[PDB]
């Protein structure tokens, strides 16, 4: 009996298949989150600066109140 | 107690006077006006006959 190297292909490994595809981001939907984070960013920040004004006037009031200084 | 009072916002500059003390309006530092105002006359010039230059 002769024994040589046997042939096997099975699945053929798929000859040239695309793996690159669009994922997560679509296009217009990313701008809704992108610019949406900006509008949420300013509104949250400016409310803190209005709360800073409560401290600001109260800080300068200490100088006016102190005349024996 | 009646000691508690909140500032709330601001003083906004309060004006109050009762004692005054000698009033005090003019003191500054200056003693004299120095030569006062300069002499200036207004009457409006008519025409002024003859120019100062040689050619007239």
């Amino acid at each position: 009996x002769x024994x040589x190297x046997x042939x096997x292909x099975x699945x053929x490994x798929x000859x040239x298949x695309x793996x690159x595809x669009x994922x997560x981001x679509x296009g217009y939907s990313m701008f809704a989150v992108g610019i949406g984070a900006l509008l949420f960013g300013y509104w949250s920040m400016m409310k803190w600066n209005r709360e800073r004004r409560r401290l600001q006037i109260e800080d300068f009031e200490a100088r006016i109140a102190l005349m024996p200084l | 107690k009646x000691x508690x009072x909140x500032x709330x916002x601001x003083x906004x500059x309060x004006x109050x006077x009762x004692x005054x003390x000698x009033x005090x309006x003019x003191x500054x530092x200056x003693x004299x006006x120095x030569x006062x105002x300069x002499x200036x006359x207004x009457x409006x010039x008519x025409x002024x006959x003859x120019x100062x230059x040689x050619x007239x």
